[PDB]
């Protein structure tokens, strides 16, 4: 059954042309069907035939659904449209609903007319036997299975369609994704399923039929990663394959459906896993499973065992986010409205990257989680941060960089995070004080690195591949070996400087973190930057 | 109306930019500002044929705290042709200017129907649990830089009678807003505001205190001791170095040579009487701005912002580097006391400000903060109709102390 609504108007990419590409004549039994098949649609008034006067063609196909036309030209040459997805409802968003149903709007696509001037460039040919004369030509009248518009415009025509049942119904929840239309409320199942029979009809009155509730999809409804009921969401519990023999690619695809599991059921760990990749050859190649691989992947089948359940969003509530550092650059975080009840919850791994420190890592948290509240909620969570506002205060007012962390709470959950060392302010008095200079062949990557202090001492090294900076922050690496709990150190590297400021407890620079280690160990420490080559 | 005919510029398409997600609180803000424009025919909702659009957003004002809608019109601008108003350098001098916002004016106006396409935007829903809300306009755009200009005429006129019978004023206009400035003392300044208001509410366009050249560039001024440690010396002399790229006749060598010898930081030195010299001669060529530094119109603006903690912040704005055509310092608003990004955007539009009020034309923004922070805050705390260009930065330590000068 067709339908009464205004088609929209679609035309075809700035300056190209309709398809035209050749047909694969068929066995007799690949044709004999598309005949039928195609008879029907035919009847149906959803195709039409058409003559010589369209010069274009798209490549069809027959497929015996066990237990199609090839668009792929088309929609290349087809105008652009906005989005068919800006982004999926997460459950910790959806708030509960008394009685819940989703109707298989399905084969809906056809009963949408697509707009008669564009219909020309859908024109399709049935080949023949023996390739006679002429072959069976046909176009569509109806959004194509397989087009670029198709959902598009599917989507709007909903819409519209829909606006009115959604005014005079308004505590009446419709949501469409693809061809399926889920609808939920708070009235008793039979006042819901009298709405629903209503709506039902509604549609039909366009032209779109629907399922009776006797072949109805039912809760718990399966929502990607989430098993769906009405007060209740839950995690769709996982498997992990046992076997005797790990191959590569394998591996792989372990470590992948566990790294979407960490998000659920943080303590999963993985580190030893992903070492089986390491050199491998082929994606094929098998590899001994080592035993503290062993240990880990056995360990995980435990965690993984016990499912997860959830809560929906009351609005009438506050939003609560706390988060957990579960390593160095590993964060853990978990939303919900009353303690122990969930909504959502998840990790971040931080690849140290040039210089961070933990802060400022817990800051890109923060702001994360934020955001993706925002989506979710429409608003942002209040945090329940282990880090002493002291600490805080300290770090933010002093960095060289714009930063903020929303109406926060300190929660006295160790490890709490905290500044490794605060380099001084001013001079030492009582200090000895170490002028350093480090300097190596770009070229050789011959170096010296060395010093000499106001208390007569000094020492100076060679280094042999080395170089442009390595030197520098050697220099200051000696320095800090040799100096004792107070030192002044002045030195002339931008670089050495300018990164020591921003305090990092963390690098990419094995180097680095070997001054790192070494600041930490001081008990006060003074840097002071001299212009070099004077 | 008779609509005049928009084009982009040659070969470029319409913006295709994504919404950024809004609260709730402002959705419904827009929601409800905007099933109201559509009544008043303003704009039309849109299909899915139409693959174009841009961000929106809603901010507030003081005494207003009624919700105002705000579109980024940034790449729209960028792509739209050229056209027709000019700039004056008076109220860079006068005793006081006062903004005014004529944005809603432009409503009145038609725009062009091929045009339109372009404007598309959208009205997000909260956990995507609805489609977006698709409109376009069908008037003149806020914000939209085609819309002062076609809106040039009636404008002129509206204002001519103000005009023609108070040339002891200045009237500038920048997108949707319009600064008026008189060194008539404030009484007869806000009176007489007041009284141009009325002149343009009595058209129907609706309009709800500044003081330039106060803002004098700031000097750079040295330490003074009675006694300088090593120390003391070491951190002065890196000043002068880096400072000798602005004043070339800087010199540093007798305070180098003190410094001479492996010594101790908090160990005392007394000056030699060359560099006593040295010093004050630095102390001389550092009283007034480099010479040489001429506003080019052709080249585009830029503002650099450093953080200098405890609430402070310093900026330059210039065109080549260390070529500063003014420079300053800014202490963060009453109640900020807590966060940057508040501070930060306060800072960004008063710096705009001055720009378009001296050359008429925004700076190009260079900031020290990290691309996620501002793009996740900065909307919460603006309150101007324009928005400039933007880049995020890494901070030299150097042209920090510097400033702090
Ligand atoms: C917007 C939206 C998206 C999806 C996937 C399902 C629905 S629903 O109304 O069918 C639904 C199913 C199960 C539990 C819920 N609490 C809701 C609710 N509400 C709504």
């Amino acid at each position: 059954p067709i339908s009464p609504i205004e088609t929209v108007p679609v035309k075809l990419k700035p300056g190209m042309d309709g398809p035209k590409v050749k047909q694969w004549p068929l066995t007799e039994e690949k044709i004999k069907a598309l005949v039928e098949i195609c008879t029907e649609m035919e009847k149906e008034g959803k195709i039409s035939k058409i003559g010589p006067e369209n010069p274009y063609n798209t490549p069809v196909f027959a497929i015996k659904k066990k237990d199609l036309v090839d668009f792929r030209e088309l929609n290349k040459r087809t105008q652009d449209f906005w989005e068919v997805q800006l982004g999926i409802p997460h459950p910790a968003g959806l708030k509960k609903k008394k009685s819940v149903t989703v109707l298989d709007v399905g084969d809906a696509y056809f009963s949408v007319p697509l707009d008669e001037d564009f219909r020309k460039y859908t024109a399709f040919t049935i080949p023949s036997i023996n390739n006679e004369t002429p072959g069976i030509r046909y176009q569509y009248n109806v959004l194509p299975q397989g087009w670029k518009g198709s959902p598009a415009i599917f989507q709007s025509s909903m819409t519209k369609i829909l606006e009115p049942f959604r005014k005079q119904n308004p505590d009446i929840v419709i949501y469409q994704y693809m061809d399926d239309l889920y609808v939920g409320s708070d009235l008793e199942i039979g006042q819901h399923r009298t709405k629903i029979e209503e709506l039902r009809q509604h549609l039909l009155r366009w032209g779109l039929t629907t399922p009776d509730k006797k072949h109805q999809k039912e809760p718990p409804f399966l929502w990607m990663g989430y098993e769906l009921h009405p007060d209740k969401w839950t995690v769709q519990p996982i498997v992990l394959p046992e076997k005797d023999s790990w191959t590569v690619n394998d591996i792989q695809k372990l470590v992948g459906k566990l790294n979407w599991a960490s998000q659920i059921y943080p303590g999963i760990k993985v580190r030893q896993l992903c070492k089986l990749l390491r050199g491998t050859k082929a994606l094929t190649e098998v590899i001994p499973l080592t035993e503290e691989a062993e240990l880990e992947l056995a360990e995980n089948r435990e965690i993984l065992k016990e499912p997860v359940h959830g809560v929906y969003y009351d609005p009438s509530k506050d939003l609560i986010a706390e988060i957990q550092k579960q390593g160095q650059g590993q964060w853990t975080y978990q939303i919900y409205q009353e303690p122990f009840k969930n909504l959502k919850t998840g990790k971040y791994a931080r690849m140290r990257g040039a210089h961070t420190n933990d802060v400022k890592q817990l800051t890109e948290a923060v702001q994360k989680i934020t955001t993706e509240s925002i989506v979710i909620w429409g608003k942002t969570p209040k945090f329940k941060l282990p880090i002493q506002k002291e600490t805080w205060e300290t770090w933010w007012t002093e960095y060289w960089q714009a930063t903020w962390i929303p109406e926060w709470e300190f929660v006295n959950t160790p490890p709490l995070v905290k500044l490794w060392y605060q380099l001084e302010k001013e001079p030492i008095v009582g200090a000895e004080t170490f002028y350093v200079d480090g300097a190596a062949n770009r070229e050789t990557k011959l170096g010296k690195a060395g010093y000499v202090t106001n208390r007569g001492r000094q020492k100076v090294v060679t280094l042999t591949d080395t170089t442009n900076q390595k030197t520098e922050l050697q220099a200051i690496y000696l320095a800090l070996q040799d100096s004792g709990l107070e030192v002044n150190i002045v030195t002339d590297s931008q670089y050495a400087l300018g990164i020591i400021q921003a305090q990092p407890d963390q690098s990419e620079s094995e180097l680095v973190n070997q001054i790192i280690e070494q600041l930490i160990k001081k008990e006060k420490v003074y840097l002071a930057w001299v212009p070099a080559h004077k | 109306i008779e609509t005049v005919p928009v084009k982009l510029k040659p070969g470029m398409d319409g913006p295709k930019v994504k919404q950024w997600p809004l609260t709730e609180e402002k959705i419904k803000a827009l929601v409800e500002i905007c099933t109201e424009m559509e009544k008043e025919g303003k704009i039309s909702k849109i299909g899915p044929e139409n693959p174009y659009n841009t961000p929106v957003f809603a901010i507030k004002k003081k005494d207003s705290t009624k919700w105002r809608k705000l579109v980024d019109f940034r790449e729209l601008n960028k792509r739209t042709q050229d056209f027709g108003i000019p700039h004056p350098a008076g109220l860079k001098k006068k005793k006081s200017v006062t903004v005014l916002d004529v944005g809603d004016a432009y409503f009145s106006v038609p725009l062009d129907e091929d045009f339109r396409k372009y404007t598309a935007f959208t009205i997000p829903s909260i956990n995507n649990e609805t489609p977006g809300i698709r409109y376009q306009y069908n008037v003149l755009p806020q914000g939209w830089k085609g819309s002062p200009a076609i809106f040039q005429s009636s404008m002129t006129k509206i204002l001519e009678p103000f005009r023609k019978q108070n040339p002891d004023i200045v009237i500038y206009q920048y997108m949707d807003d319009l600064y008026v400035g008189s060194d008539l003392e404030i009484g007869q300044h806000r009176t007489k505001i007041e009284e141009l208001r009325q002149h343009l509410l009595r058209w129907g366009l609706t309009t709800p205190e500044l003081h330039p050249d106060k803002w004098t560039v700031q000097p750079i001024v040295l330490p003074e001791k009675d006694s300088w440690t090593v120390n003391d010396i070491q951190k002065l002399v890196g000043k002068l170095n880096w400072a000798s790229q602005i004043y070339p006749g800087i010199k540093v060598r007798q305070l180098c040579k003190l410094l001479r010898g492996t010594k101790a930081l908090t160990e005392v030195i007394p000056l030699t009487e060359e560099a006593e010299l040295e010093l004050a001669e630095n102390r001389e060529i550092l009283k007034e701005p480099v010479h040489g530094v001429y506003y080019d119109p052709s080249k585009d603006l830029i503002a650099e912002i450093q953080k200098q903690g405890q609430g402070q912040w310093t900026y330059q704005i210039y065109q080549e580097p260390f070529k500063n055509l003014k420079t300053g310092k800014y202490a963060r608003m009453r109640g900020a006391h807590t966060n940057d990004v508040k501070q930060l955007t306060e800072a960004v539009q008063k710096i705009t400000t001055e720009s378009i009020v001296i050359w008429g034309k925004t700076p190009k923004f260079k900031l020290p903060i990290q691309k996620e922070t501002w793009e996740t805050w900065w909307t919460e705390y603006w309150q101007a109709t324009w928005i400039p260009e933007w880049e995020f930065v890494n901070t030299p330590p150097l042209v920090k102390l510097w400033y702090q000068l």
